[PDB]
């Protein structure tokens, strides 16, 4: 199934981190992440 | 208690230290490029850091 999953950067709980600026993906030992402005 | 009480330290402690391990920028590590070195590090997903 799908769902959709808040998170809140803060501590070592969530660590919020740019993309590759040359891949453009996150890297390993990382999944991706949205942000709205 | 002041000639026996100096200790600096403050000394790295392996390759499963904090510092390493979750790095800032104030502290610089590194190794030479294209050797075996390298090519540990790279190999392991756990060292991607």
């Amino acid at each position: 199934d799908h769902l959709s999953i808040v998170t809140l950067e803060e501590a070592p709980f969530v660590i919020v981190e740019s993309v590759d600026p040359l891949s453009g993906t996150c890297m390993r030992n990382t999944v991706p992440c949205q942000k709205r402005i | 208690a002041f000639l026996v009480l100096d200790r600096p330290e403050e000394r790295i402690t392996g390759i499963n230290d904090p510092r390493l391990r979750n790095p800032s920028d104030k502290f610089i590590y590194a190794t030479v490029k294209q050797s075996s070195v390298d090519i540990y590090f790279r190999r392991q997903v756990e060292l991607s850091t």
